[PDB]
């Protein structure tokens, strides 16, 4: 399904759209 | 680290999903 | 008003959402 | 810290805007 | 262009804006 | 570093970009 390296920004992206109204914590 | 498992690597969606709240 | 424990990135959309466009910082 | 009020307690709009610039 | 300073939140709105699809480093 | 040229100082487009991936 992920087909790219998630780089600086692109990580925390992704995390916002994959945990949605969940929330995340990041980079710990 | 998350970090280093999806920028230098790929990581999937369970990888990313552990950093959930 | 704030009902909820806003963690991780909760706090960061909640300062967000309140402070509009003054912007802010955070954690510190 | 903010954190600390506002994921281990619960905090108010009040205490949110103290960090608006 | 710019004329206003980006303090706190704003750089990261910037950089945001102006990358696009790059994604973006911050603050390092 | 670049919270100081922006934040202090105005910064410009390309010294934003520089910080793109
Ligand atoms: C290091 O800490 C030593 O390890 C032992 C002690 O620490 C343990 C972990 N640290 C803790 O503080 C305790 O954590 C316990 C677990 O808590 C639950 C998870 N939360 C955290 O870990 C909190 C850590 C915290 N912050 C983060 O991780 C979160 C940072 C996220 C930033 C990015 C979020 C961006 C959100 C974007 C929203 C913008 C909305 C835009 C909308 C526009 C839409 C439109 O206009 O249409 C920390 O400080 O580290
Ligand atoms: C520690 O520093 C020791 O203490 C003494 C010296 O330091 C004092 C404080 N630190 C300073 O650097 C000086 O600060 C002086 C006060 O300045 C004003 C406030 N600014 C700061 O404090 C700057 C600190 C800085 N950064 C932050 O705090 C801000 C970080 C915020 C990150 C999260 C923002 C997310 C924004 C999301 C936007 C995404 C848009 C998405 C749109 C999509 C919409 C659609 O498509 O529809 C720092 O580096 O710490
Ligand atoms: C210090 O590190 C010592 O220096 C030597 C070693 O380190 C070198 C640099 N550090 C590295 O880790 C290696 O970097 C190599 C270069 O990699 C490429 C660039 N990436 C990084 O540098 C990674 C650093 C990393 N993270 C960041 O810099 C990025 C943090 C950005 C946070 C803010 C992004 C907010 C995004 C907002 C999106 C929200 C979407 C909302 C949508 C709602 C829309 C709607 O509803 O309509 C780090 O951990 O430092």
């Amino acid at each position: 399904f992920v087909n790219q390296h998630l780089c600086g920004s692109h990580l925390v992206e992704a995390l916002y759209l994959v945990c949605g109204e969940r929330g995340f914590h990041y980079p710990k | 680290g998350i970090v280093e498992q999806c920028c230098t690597s790929i990581c999937s969606l369970e990888q990313l999903e552990n950093y959930c709240n």
